[PDB]
């Protein structure tokens, strides 16, 4: 669900930030905009078997 | 009959929501 | 040639039921199936 | 000749056919009883390799890298093709008006089903993680995964499971109204309603039987394309390989002519003692018998016909992989096989050409076992011998089974007999309706003349 | 009260009765036979019987939802990339035979549910069962019973109509 | 009624129905039982041996 | 007898236009009258084989529909030796009659010289392996047998059945006929795909296949099923088919036309999904040829309009049980299997749809106008549907 | 069989691809071949496409690469009796074929052969379960807890 559509849940970095974040409202508009700026790849890549399983 | 039928549907529905809540327990 | 049930007073409600049985068994597998994770 | 002998009323039809089943449990005979003996013997056979199959893994068998189906493939093609002719008497001689189905039936569908049972595991025993065999399965899962589906072991499953459904369909339809008969005649309270259950009161009927026959007619008209399909996919799990000698485009007719051959042959060696020890001669009578090796002879050629075009496919291709195909399987180190199948699926059978030959029942005996060996040869030198030899030749080795794979097939012989048993043990082997069906249509064929 | 059945000896006796019966005019009956007679049938059950219209419709949706399976499942759900198969629907052939047989399927469950479910096959008891000689219906017998649902019914002219051909016993049956 | 009582349409109609929906009662079963948050440990606090506090 | 003369004045007109036209594309192009003399040739070819083989089938299988065409069958199948003589142009087409006639190249590629004969120009080894078999001596000579056992089986069977009127025949002469049909049906089967192998497949010699000829069989079959049931449309006030035929036997042809066309299908399904599936550079050019250019657009048509359309309109009792419908379902499976061989054979020589010539519809209604008047006149020769018979009791049911 | 092509140094120099020409010559007639397929493939064109290039000039024998092979990816080690039926456990083999006249002081070719990585793989259009696929890269994801 995330390798489909992983604009739902990224956020603008602050990963390790403490869990007082809250997703925004436009998480469509963040999260295409950080999937495109953070590089993340089409799912037709991040769905393949060899990318978990090995 | 179907007074039975619904009587047997109604008792699968509340065993298998039940069952549906047990899953979440 | 017509059913022997066709003029019975249970066709509409057990008919109705089969129905009634789908709307809830099938409906209950996609619950589970797909919105129960 | 007459495909009913005469003096027979429907009083009698009743009474030779229906008192084989419900006689009392203590009353049954000795020869039903060593045999049933011999079929359980053997289905402990066939526990004792399912059990080394399931605890070891299929190593046990004698396949290696380049035969990745080994006998157990060739096992179940057998098993599968065998339930073709079953299949044949069951809907398509119904479809075509064939006076000859109407004794037959009942016994071709339900060595079918059992053939079907014998085949089906199979394809689970094969895997070696036999318990994610449901993964071939389109189901439901968290991993939102599916069948590849255009496999052709992913179309094996939809259609083994369709093909053993329907032919359970068909056989309880055709069974209902002889439940409804041996319902009537039980004699014993509580097996009254066993087979009460089992009729659903099916209360023999016009409106009643409008349907049946409708329905009958009906699924034989869809059980017919499906035969042929579901044993042309069984062809299809070789004919849509890579493989030279599998990649070959006459495979699914031929292997349907196969299967049909295969299943004549076996409903010969299993009708045979049915006709003589229990005392059905004037239910199926010799012209039965020669009418079933008239067809057994057109699927004979048919076949024979295909080892031509096999012949011909790799004599006519400039390809060195097809022309070494037939080199190996002539002068091959598996290429007595070959030579057996030439003797036994094709010299044996213009034997079958003349009549006296045909009616003769020793000969016709003998022949129809040449058939059954002769055509599991033929799927060993379809299978094995094209995996033995292959495009690389570092890629070549023989394969040689074990005492795991014969012990897996005495074991399926004992399924299958074990089924049968309890077969003509409970339920009747003659279509006991159908037959007093055939009497009234005798009988008006002797009116009308 | 439900009826009156007829027991009749041979098959053609019951087909010259059931000629004579009901041009006096006694419609809605049902006869009984261990075999399809296809003349009782041809009369009076004359008429279209109702699975093939089930079989052609469950037939089209078992095949048409085979083939929405088939492109759900592996080109639309998770398409995934095997052997250089297209993933569009030029991929048409190996989607044919699971279609084929899924119509099958469905088609054969129809047929057999449809002509049990259309009878009103899975009934233990009916009340023609009562007569003393019907265990003999599908053991040599022809019966031809006629219904109190007909509109010309009354017990003591039904059975003095059904004496009137010669039977070997009428009867009327219970509820 | 020669065999069977009068209520044998109502238990084999009621048996019939029945057994369709202990069918779809027992793949509900497993379901459930292969989704459940006992089978996977899912929301349940397991029990370190120092106890730790997040 | 009368619509009869009708529909074999109607062939013979067709036949004319057929010769007109074909004429003209040898005063254009001899090559091109040539290839469409092969295609048309082959689909002449569906009648006459498919009469015969079904006129066995029905001597083998004894039914109410086989009695009810057995003389058509037999005039179907007495056109042979004068199928022999249609052949014998393509004969003078790929031997040494060449360098005449303004072929440019003989009409197949293994009587061609240089693509055969060792250290020539060519030397295409696919083609000069199989050089044996495929040779204009080997492959006339092979055909000339196939021809001599068709008109031995076909004549001897129309003379016995002839015979069948006077009598000696509730007993004998079926048993004749019956025990030389037996034999004939397998040397028919082998024959005629080995024939349809040296016409149609040998044209592209670099590609094979097993279920060529059974493809050809069902071809044949269906195209003869549906010709049967397209002419007992016209001869239904014989007075005879009144006498002795009902609808049973039209409903029994019309559902072996639906068996025929599924089994066709099933056939073509086969071949395709093989080759398609495993997918090896020696079979797979001849499905590259036929979805390219033009011709997937008649593949998918074949699909939509002989398949599914002929399936799905004769899962029906109306449309098998009455006739005329069932005629007109007959007309548009033998247009379809025109479109078929077409599909079958012009890839192998035209390479695009657009290049189909008008000779290309010129050869197959010319050369089925000629079987067409052939075969009416065989019909009239004789007594139809043979009153005196042991299996005619069927008909009465 | 075309398992391995030998070549000259000079007539190489001369003519890069005459190895080719000369095999397709006797197989075909034509100096190129046509490889007609049915089946599209995926393009794989602004990807990283992972493939492997192996000289048979080069390879000599050494077997090291079978080795690493086995202990990079913990590739078991049968017995004697499971190689005597013919089940050895190794990613990749090495080919050696004695091809040459006289057969008695003969040319040996060792050839390694790990997976082709096939793009139209024949090995992924069979297997039900889908456990073999390819990915974006190319390459045969062969996923054991499929199979
Ligand atoms: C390429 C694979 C496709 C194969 C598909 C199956 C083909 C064979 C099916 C036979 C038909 C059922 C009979 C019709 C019937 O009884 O109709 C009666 C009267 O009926 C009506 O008026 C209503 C018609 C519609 C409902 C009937 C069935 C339609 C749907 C059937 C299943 C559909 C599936 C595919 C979803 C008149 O017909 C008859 O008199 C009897 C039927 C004769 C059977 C013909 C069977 C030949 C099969 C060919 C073999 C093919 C092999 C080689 C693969
Ligand atoms: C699995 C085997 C292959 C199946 C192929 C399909 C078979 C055809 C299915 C439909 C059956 C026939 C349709 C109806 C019909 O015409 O039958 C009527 C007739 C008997 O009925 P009467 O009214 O005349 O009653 C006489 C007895 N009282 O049936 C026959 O006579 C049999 C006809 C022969 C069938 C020929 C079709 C087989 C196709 C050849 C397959 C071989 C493969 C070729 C390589
Ligand atoms: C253009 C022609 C079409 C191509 C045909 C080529 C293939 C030929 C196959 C057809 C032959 C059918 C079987 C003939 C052999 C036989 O003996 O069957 C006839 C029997 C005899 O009937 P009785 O009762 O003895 O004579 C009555 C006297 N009044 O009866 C039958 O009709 C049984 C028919 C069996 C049909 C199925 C077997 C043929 C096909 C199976 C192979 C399929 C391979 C793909
Ligand atoms: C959303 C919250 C995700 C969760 C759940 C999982 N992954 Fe993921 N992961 C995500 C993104 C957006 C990316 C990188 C995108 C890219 O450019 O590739 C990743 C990265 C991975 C990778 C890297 C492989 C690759 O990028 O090619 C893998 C193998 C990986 N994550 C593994 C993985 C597993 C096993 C997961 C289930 C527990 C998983 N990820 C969940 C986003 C998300
Ligand atoms: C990470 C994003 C993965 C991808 C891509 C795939 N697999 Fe997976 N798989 C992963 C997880 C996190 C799970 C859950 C473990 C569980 O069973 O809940 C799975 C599950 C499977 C399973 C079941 C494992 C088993 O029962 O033994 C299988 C068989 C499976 N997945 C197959 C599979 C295939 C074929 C994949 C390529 C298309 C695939 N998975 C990708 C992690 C990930
Ligand atoms: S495969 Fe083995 S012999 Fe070849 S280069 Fe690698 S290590 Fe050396
Ligand atoms: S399918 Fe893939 S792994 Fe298998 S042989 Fe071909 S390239 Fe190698």
């Amino acid at each position: 669900n995330c390798h489909r559509n992983p604009e739902l849940y990224v956020r603008p970095r602050e990963e390790v930030y403490n869990m007082d974040y809250v997703p925004p409202s436009n998480q469509l508009e963040i999260g295409r905009q950080l999937v495109a700026e953070y590089g993340i790849m089409p799912p037709d890549q991040l769905t393949n078997c060899y990318v978990c399983h090995r | 009959l179907s007074r039975l039928m619904i009587a047997g549907l109604m008792v699968f529905l509340v065993l298998s929501l039940v069952v549906l809540l047990a899953g979440r327990l | 040639m017509q059913p022997e049930w066709s003029g019975d007073p249970e066709v509409k409600p057990v008919f109705l039921a089969v129905t009634l049985t789908g709307m809830v068994a099938f409906l209950l597998m996609v619950w589970l199936f797909a919105f129960y994770w | 000749e007459a495909y009913l002998l005469p003096g027979e009323t429907y009083t009698s039809i009743s009474a030779k056919i229906g008192d084989v089943p419900l006689t009392p449990p203590l009353k049954t005979p000795k020869g039903w009883l060593a045999g049933f003996s011999v079929a359980f013997f053997m289905l402990m056979i066939f526990f004792v390799s399912v059990t080394w199959l399931f605890i070891r893994g299929v190593g046990i068998w004698g396949i290696n890298i380049p035969v990745g189906w080994g006998m157990d493939i060739i096992n179940f093609v057998w098993w599968i093709g065998i339930g073709h002719a079953g299949t044949l008497i069951s809907a398509i001689l119904l479809l075509l008006n064939q006076g000859w189905r109407n004794s037959i039936n009942r016994f071709a569908e339900a060595m079918t089903l059992f053939a079907v049972a014998c085949a089906g595991l199979y394809p689970i025993l094969h895997l070696g993680r036999p318990w994610l065999f449901y993964w071939l399965i389109p189901y439901p899962n968290t991993h939102g995964m599916w069948p590849q589906f255009r496999s052709a072991l992913a179309w094996d499953v939809f259609a083994i499971s369709t093909y053993a459904t329907v032919s359970l369909v068909f056989w309880l339809v055709g069974l209902i109204p002889d439940f409804a008969t041996l319902r009537d005649r039980a004699k014993n309270i509580w097996v009254k309603r066993l087979y009460g259950i089992a009729a659903l009161g099916w209360r023999g009927s016009a409106r009643h039987w409008h349907r049946y026959e409708m329905a009958s007619i009906l699924l034989a008209g869809l059980s017919t394309p499906l035969v042929v399909s579901v044993h042309s996919i069984i062809s299809l799990d070789f004919a849509i390989s890579q493989v030279p000698g599998w990649q070959v485009t006459v495979f699914p007719p031929y292997f349907v002519a196969g299967a049909v051959f295969a299943g004549f042959a076996m409903v010969l060696l299993l009708m045979i003692p049915v006709r003589t020890f229990y005392g059905f001669e004037n239910y199926i009578t010799l012209h039965h018998l020669d009418v079933m090796a008239k067809v057994m002879l057109t699927t004979g050629m048919i076949v024979v016909y295909g080892y031509f075009m096999e012949v011909f496919a790799s004599l006519y291709s400039g390809n060195e992989f097809e022309e070494y195909l037939l080199y190996n399987r002539l002068f091959g180190p598996s290429s007595w096989a070959y030579w057996g199948l030439l003797f036994c699926n094709a010299v044996a059978i213009q034997p079958l050409w003349f009549k006296k030959v045909r009616q003769n029942i020793p000969a016709l005996l003998i022949i129809s076992l040449i058939v059954s060996v002769g055509m599991w040869l033929e799927r060993y030198v379809i299978i094995v011998i094209s995996l033995e030899r292959d495009f690389l030749p570092s890629s070549w080795d023989i394969y040689i089974p074990t005492i795991w794979d014969w012990s897996l097939y005495i074991g399926t012989f004992g399924l299958f007999f074990t089924l049968l048993f309890l077969f003509i043990r409970v339920l009747p082997m003659i279509n006991i309706f159908e037959m007093r069906l055939f009497l009234y249509q005798e009988t008006e064929k002797a009116k009308q003349r | 009260v439900y009826g009156v059945m007829a027991e009749f000896p041979t098959p053609e006796a019951l087909i010259e009765a059931t000629r004579k019966a009901k041009a006096a005019g006694y419609t809605k009956m049902d006869a009984f036979s261990p075999f399809p007679i296809e003349e009782v049938i041809e009369e009076i059950a004359h008429g279209d019987t109702g699975v093939p219209r089930l079989v052609l419709l469950f037939g089209l949706i078992g095949a048409a939802s085979g083939f929405i399976l088939q492109y759900i499942g592996n080109l639309v759900d998770y398409p995934l990339n095997v052997g250089g198969r297209p993933l569009d629907i030029t991929n048409w052939p190996a989607m044919i035979p699971i279609t084929f047989e899924s119509g099958i399927l469905l088609a054969s469950f129809a047929a057999a549910i449809g002509m049990i479910v259309l009878n009103g096959l899975p009934s233990p008891y009916h009340p023609v069962f009562n007569v003393p000689r019907f265990q003999y219906a599908s053991q040599d017998a022809f019966f031809l019973c006629i219904e109190a649902t007909d509109p010309l019914f009354d017990r003591s002219r039904t059975s003095q109509f059904l004496r009137s051909l010669n039977p070997m016993q009428v009867s009327e049956v219970a509820y | 009624a020669q065999i069977f009582p009068r209520n044998a349409n109502l238990l084999s109609r009621l048996s019939i129905f029945a057994l369709v929906l202990l069918v779809v009662e027992g793949i509900l079963i497993l379901g459930v039982y292969f989704r459940s948050n006992y089978f996977r440990q899912v929301n349940v606090a397991i029990e370190q041996p120092v106890a730790f506090s997040h | 007898i009368p619509q009869l003369g009708q529909v074999q004045m109607l062939g013979l007109a067709a036949a004319v236009i057929g010769i007109g036209v074909l004429a003209a594309g040898y005063f254009l192009s001899p090559t091109s009258f040539f290839e469409s003399y092969i295609y048309g040739y082959y689909v002449a070819m569906t009648i006459p084989l498919g009469c015969l083989g079904f006129l066995m089938v029905q001597h083998l299988t004894g039914g109410a529909w086989g009695v009810t065409v057995r003389r058509m069958l037999e005039a179907g199948a007495a056109t042979l030796p004068i199928m022999g003589l249609l052949f014998i142009p393509i004969a003078l087409g790929y031997f040494d009659t060449y360098k005449a006639l303004g072929l440019e190249h003989p009409l197949y590629e293994w009587a061609n010289p240089e693509v055969v004969t060792p250290g020539g120009a060519e030397f295409d080894p696919i083609i000069a392996h199989k050089v044996p078999w495929l040779s204009p001596l080997w492959v006339t000579a092979r055909i000339a047998i196939f021809f001599i056992i068709w008109s031995a089986l076909a004549l001897t069977l129309r003379a016995w059945s002839r015979q069948q009127d006077a009598g000696g025949d509730a007993k004998k002469l079926a048993t004749r006929m019956r025990r030389l049909s037996g034999i004939g049906v397998a040397l028919f089967v082998i024959t005629v795909t080995f024939f349809s192998f040296d016409v149609a497949m040998s044209l592209d010699p670099h590609w094979f296949s097993t279920i060529y000829g059974a493809h050809y069989m069902a071809n044949a079959g269906l195209m003869t099923l549906a010709f049967l049931a397209l002419m007992m449309s016209r001869v239904r006030d014989a007075a005879l088919f009144r006498e002795y035929v009902s609808v049973k036997p039209i409903h029994d042809i019309g559902k072996l036309i639906f068996a025929f066309t599924v089994l066709w299908t099933y056939m073509s399904y086969g071949q395709l999904v093989i080759i398609w599936s495993g997918d090896v550079a020696e079979f797979t050019p001849w499905y590259v040829h036929r979805t390219q250019h033009g011709w997937v657009f008649v593949a998918l048509a074949l699909m939509l309009f002989a398949f599914a359309l002929p399936f799905f309109v004769l899962l029906f009792r109306g449309t098998k049980r009455n006739l005329n419908t069932l005629a007109t379902i007959a007309g548009w499976i033998v247009v379809m299997r025109f479109v078929d061989m077409a599909w079958i054979i012009l890839p192998e020589f035209r390479e695009h749809l657009w290049d189909i010539a008008i000779t290309d519809v010129a050869a197959p209604i010319g050369l089925i106008g000629l079987v067409i008047a052939l075969f009416a006149a065989n019909v009239q020769q004789a007594p139809l549907l043979p009153l005196r018979d042991p299996n005619m009791e069927q008909l009465q049911n | 069989r075309d398992i391995y092509r030998v070549g000259e140094f000079k007539k190489f120099k001369e003519d890069p691809k005459y190895i080719a020409k000369e095999v397709y010559q006797e197989e075909y007639g034509r100096e190129t071949p046509n490889y007609q397929s049915l089946q599209p493939g995926d393009d794989y064109t602004g990807r990283n496409a992972w493939g492997m290039t192996i000289n048979l000039n080069a390879c000599i024998g050494c077997n090291a690469c079978v080795v690493a092979c086995q202990a990079e990816n913990n590739i078991a080690v049968v017995g004697k009796d499971q190689v005597s039926r013919g089940r050895e456990m190794h990613w990749i083999r090495i080919d050696r074929y004695f091809a040459g006249e006289d057969l008695d002081n003969p040319s040996i070719y060792m050839m390694p052969v790990n997976c082709m990585q096939c793009e139209k793989a024949p090995c992924e259009v069979v297997c039900p379960v889908a456990a073999t696929v390819h990915d974006y890269e190319g390459l045969n994801n062969m996923v054991y807890n499929r199979c």
